[PDB]
RNA sequence: AAAACUUUCAGCAACGGAUCUCUUGGCUCUCGCAUCGAUGAAGAACGCAGCGAAAUGCGAUACGUAAUGUGAAUUG
RNA sequence: UUGAGAAGCUCAGACGAGUAGGCAGGCGUGGAGGUUUGUGACGAAGCCUUGGGCGUGAGCCUGGGUCGAACAGCCUCUAGUGCAGAUCUUGGUGGAAGUAGCUAGAUCUAGCGAAACCACAGCCUGGGGAACGGGCCAGGC
RNA sequence: AGAGCAUAGCUGUUGGGACCCGAAAGAUGGUGAACCAUCUAGUAGCUGGUUC
RNA sequence: UUUCAAUGGCCCGUCUUGAAACACGGACCAAGGAGUCUAGCAUCUAUGCGAGUGUUUGGGUGAUGAAAACCCAUCCGCGAA
RNA sequence: AGCUAAAUAUUGGCGAGAGACCGAUAGCGAACAAGUAGAGUGAUCGAAAGAUGAAAAGAACUUUGAAAAGAGAGUUAAAUAGUACGUGAAAUUGCUGAAAGGGAAGCAUUGGAAAUCAGUCUUACCUGGGUGAGAUCAGUAGUCUCUCGAGACUAUGCA
């Protein structure tokens, strides 16, 4: 069984395998380490224990060889206490006389899943900027319409049109301080 | 698209294009001959066949203001959040310019150029985990009137949110086409004189709020001697920010004959309004006074500012 | 359309364009190089002089087979010709740019040829070389006293 | 899945049949759904479109519009609906073609031929 | 030595039509069928389309008539 | 002590040119079966880039720009599967060249205008054994 | 006190066009010594090239 | 990345030749472009069965593609002899 | 001297259904005016050529010009889609900018200079105390799914 299963899945084809350059990973949800190994394969290991998180609560999942052909009842689940010391002892009691490597890998996953929940709670409290996507179509539309808007704006024509307009209305004092004498003389004769 | 042969339909198109050019030329030469003989047919054609432009064919909205003064509109502006600037109190604007967390050198260059445009406006580097609402409440007790926050990421400034202390409306913009003074051809060196402000084409009611908010950042007693002008121009919902150094002189274009010689000072950028919030800026829990929808901005003839 | 130069914004520029013009590409490249950067009014006189052989267009790059002339000393060289067909095309384009500036309301006393570029049109053993010509005319940029 | 060896699943032959179809076939290719009221009153789900039919536009930019069908353009598989036009450069109104499956028939231009069609396709009146 | 000229790099504009995507086409295999002509065939020519770029269709009843069917189009 | 992809992990020493040829393991391309409860109009593929990273390498990943409808990793199957050369094939395009020259005006000017050829180059003096001078070595320019 | 048989792959080898481009043809049948079509992918110890 | 300085650095492929000398091919870029399919034979490896072994000439059968898969009557081939 | 179905053959003819095929220099010579244009006295020979967009909405109008066209505009999500029309590589050309430059370039090795990038940060742990909070805590009561007790919830208390 187990050694036949491993040869079929570990070396011919598994739909859960991600082939990386330095290591192979496992897409299985029931893998403690997340790697493709002989010891961490949930399919090839008839007795297997893992820790996974459900809506903020970490559970110990265990399966035995005697439930291998009943997929609905294959994995059993217990609640791990929020107290870390009690959670470690819960894994020790439920995994009693299991190999020390399997208890070791379950306690390692409990630490990483506890840190991730801790980091998830601290991220909620903090105020972080929301990432808003960049839309390639709207950027192209606004860049083109902006170019048309800038050309149609005629900024220099409109700036000098208003600046001369407020010179006529005398928004300054008696005579403005920004105008040369000859220009001011031309303004007075023209406007009157 | 009836013809499936590329060469044939390229020959068919060219023979139809040539015929279209020819017959339009004949009617244009005939019209010119018959309208130069009788100027009447020339002067009514020009007054009737005015070229169409996006501004002329802009969609109709009743939110636009009228030339005539209306008591209701002027009664609303006499007690709002910007009233402390336009009233007899004449409270000088004290600006606080800050950036997003962990800004880069390039954001400081834009900020330094932006601080030139605003005398009596100081910069404070954004430190740690202080938020905009906390900055606003802390800046209000320090005597500040308007808070400007420059958003930059990937070494590029792309947004600008300005809030009016203590509880005034907060406007969120998106900056584009940022261009410091060094990148502008034939630029000038800005002096310390208070620049004048000219604001154009803010016809809609929402334009008044944004125009008043932008006006409220400038000291209302401009130094005439320095003759520096800062322009905010809203064309097709695009707000163009520019600063020049004018000088009146003789030009042959205007009927009066006087024109100004603008020399750009910088910075040069464009702002697109994205959101107006009633009260201090809280992106999650703010009262949306206005929120731009990209779907209905695809209508090139419809504008909100 | 869009021209090769970052100018030709509405600000102060008037554009004139000619595509698939039936003139030699190498000759037009020399005429464009001569009148580039020169005032619009002066350019009209220079093109007028070339038509009457009073002035010669110096051929710098495609100088092969160009004889020695005494009219090129203004430009520092001695290889020059008197092209007419190429000059005629540039006269037509300059008038178009001048008319475009006048319609724009531009100040006509400060117009200079800010940018003029000649590109090779598709070739059509006698495949000649038609020319694409684009001309931008803008006012001479000026400074203003700062504060004193 | 199709099990008949008399029908082709070839995309090449399906596309050739649709785009090379004659007029008497494009009459059936240009069919439209009926409104819920007509559908449960005439006991018919869909009918080929026809001039004078009153339809409501269901999809596209013109979604929600209503009007009679002025003419059906079988060459391009398009409907031309009254008052559903687009302004041109010179101000002349160019009608916009709508696919027949993008509209719904809210009123039928009933004729004896169509009345016979209703009782033929398990309908009633 | 700066200019010009030459070289290199980059930006923009040309030139060209690669690449990508597809496709009412080809190619291959299999299956069903048996049907030209002196009662004028195959082919060729010349005509008819209100205009049709050709191409298609048709034969002085000329892009067809009669009959049947569908039932409201035709369309640049 | 958890280090059992036993096809893994681990310890130690020696060794390293290479034509013909022998052998092994890998990279990439079109299509096929399976798989990734795969990627994609919130932008697939392609192309561009003095952006960054990985590999001894074949190559691969990625940012930005452009773009607009499809596409990929893994196991296996398959083949019209990888180019700098063939006085290769087709297409495009150059230097030679505005030259050789051939239509006007007064050899000059205007207009119209090729083709052969083309690894790249271009000062000598000697020595450099195989020519070596055009590249190499010591001298002048 | 029989070790074969079948299939798949690898390699070598012999035929077929037989890694690709290469040598005057000849023959049959036509068109006006010549020209054209096919046999033909004719014949190569030799030439050039032969892709991570 | 560009550029400078110091030091070094003869044009690639083919054929020739101890070696080179050579003589060839190369203006540039893109795309295409050459050990393929098949029959027989022999070695080796894997797989199935084993004094046996080989279903597919054919027949039976196959409703969800039925040119697949599945089944095997009589021979026959090669081995045993 | 003669006739004779069936099993067999089938690059044509009338249709049909397919494919581990080719994907516009490929696949038929021909995806489109293809045995067409074109060539040759003739026999014969024989191409190149596919793609705007969802929609023509194919750019009205004003203006310069003898005209072609250009410029102001205008349509479109996009004109970095304008019939020289999807994407738009390389060779090649023009302009602009920077740098270099006594009869080559030229590449390698090491640095300088200039320009330009990756490229990062303190923020968490431990230990409190106070305050309230609630379950996997109750000297607690129910329901559901598995199998006492294991998960999911509900009510109440928060000692």
């Amino acid at each position: 069984q187990d050694e036949v299963i491993w040869q079929v899945v570990g070396h011919e084809f598994c739909s859960y395998r991600i082939k990386g350059e330095a290591q192979n990973f496992c897409r299985n949800e029931y893998n403690v380490t997340g790697l493709c190994n002989r010891q961490s394969c949930p399919l090839a290991n008839s007795r297997y224990a893992t820790v996974r998180e459900d809506n903020g609560k970490l559970y110990l999942y265990m399966k035995t060889i005697e439930r291998a052909h009943f997929p609905s009842k294959l994995w059993q689940r217990i609640k791990l206490s929020k107290n870390y010391a009690k959670a470690l002892e819960q894994i020790d009691q439920q995994l009693l006389y299991w190999p020390g490597r399997q208890i070791h890998r379950c306690k390692q996953r409990l630490t990483r899943l506890t840190q991730y929940l801790l980091k998830a709670r601290r991220l909620a409290l903090k105020h972080q900027p929301a990432l808003i996507p960049i839309k390639p179509k709207q950027a192209h539309r606004e860049a083109s319409r902006e170019r048309k808007a800038l050309i149609a704006a005629k900024l220099e024509k409109n700036i000098e049109k208003e600046l001369v307009k407020r010179l006529k209305s005398g928004v300054y004092g008696d005579q403005p301080l920004n105008v040369n004498e000859e220009i001011w003389n031309k303004v007075l004769a023209a406007r009157e | 698209g009836k013809i499936k042969n590329k060469i044939v339909r390229q020959q068919q198109y060219m023979k139809a294009l040539h015929q279209k050019n020819k017959d339009k030329l004949e009617r244009r030469k005939e019209r010119a001959k018959e309208e130069e003989k009788d100027p009447e047919k020339k002067r009514l054609r020009l007054s009737e066949n005015i070229p169409a432009t996006i501004e002329s064919k802009r969609v109709y909205d009743e939110t636009i203001i009228e030339d005539k003064p209306d008591e209701e509109l002027q009664a609303e502006l006499k007690d709002d959040e910007f009233s402390a600037y336009f009233s007899e109190e004449r409270k000088v604007p004290k600006l606080l310019v800050t950036t997003s967390k962990r800004a880069s050198r390039k954001c400081y260059d834009f900020a330094s150029e932006l601080l030139d445009c605003f005398p009596n406006a100081e910069f404070r580097k954004r430190t740690g985990d202080i938020e905009v609402h906390e900055i606003a409440e802390a800046a209000a007790k320090r005597g500040y009137t308007d808070l400007l926050v420059l958003n930059e990421d990937r070494k590029k400034t792309n947004a600008l949110t300005l809030v009016h202390l203590p509880n005034g409306p907060s406007f969120y913009f998106t900056l584009s086409n940022l261009q410091t003074a060094k990148e502008i051809s034939n630029h000038g060196r800005s002096t310390g004189h208070i620049p004048e402000l000219i604001i154009n084409n803010f016809s809609t009611r929402l334009g008044m709020t944004v125009a008043r908010a932008f006006q409220s950042l400038f000291i209302q007693t401009p130094q005439i001697q320095g003759r520096q002008v800062v322009t905010i121009h809203c064309q097709r919902d695009f707000l163009f920010f520019r600063r020049h150094r004018y000088a009146f002189r003789e030009k042959s274009n205007m009927p009066d004959g006087i024109g100004t010689g603008l020399q750009e000072l910088g910075p040069r950028f464009t702002m697109r309004l994205r959101m107006v919030q009633k009260g201090v800026w809280d992106r999650k829990e703010g009262e949306v006074f206005f929120e731009s929808n990209a779907g209905e901005e695809s209508d090139r003839r419809k504008f909100w500012l | 359309v869009r021209y090769s130069a970052s100018p030709a914004l509405e600000t102060k520029c008037a554009k004139a364009r000619g595509a698939y013009l039936r003139t030699h590409f190498k000759n037009s490249r020399e005429v464009a190089f001569t009148i580039n950067g020169m005032s619009l009014k002066k350019a009209f006189i220079f093109l007028d002089n070339v038509k009457e052989h009073k002035q010669a267009v110096p051929f710098r790059r495609f100088n092969g087979g160009v004889g020695r002339t005494a009219q090129g000393k203004e430009f520092g060289v001695t290889q020059a010709r008197w092209p007419v067909k190429s000059v005629k095309f540039f006269y037509d384009l300059l008038k178009n740019a001048e008319a475009n500036a006048e319609a724009k309301g531009l100040d006509m006393d400060k117009l200079i040829i800010k940018h003029v570029q000649v590109n090779a049109a598709p070739k059509q053993a006698y495949l000649s070389s038609p020319s694409h010509i684009e001309i931008i005319v803008a006012e001479e940029e000026e400074a203003v006293p700062k504060a004193n | 899945m199709k099990f008949s060896r008399d029908v082709t699943s070839s995309r090449r032959k399906q596309r050739k049949a649709h785009f090379g179809a004659p007029s008497s076939v494009r009459r059936v290719l240009m069919s439209a759904p009926l409104s819920k009221e007509l559908r449960e009153q005439y006991k018919i789900r869909s009918l080929p479109v026809r001039r004078d039919d009153q339809i409501t536009v269901i999809r596209g930019s013109n979604k929600g519009r209503e009007g009679k069908i002025t003419s059906v353009y079988r060459k391009k598989f398009l409907l031309l609906i009254e008052r559903v036009t687009r302004e041109k450069a010179n101000g002349a109104s160019a009608p916009v073609g709508i696919d027949a499956s993008k509209v719904v028939i809210t009123k039928l231009h009933l004729d004896k031929d169509r009345k016979d069609l209703i009782v033929r396709k398990g309908g009633k009146v």
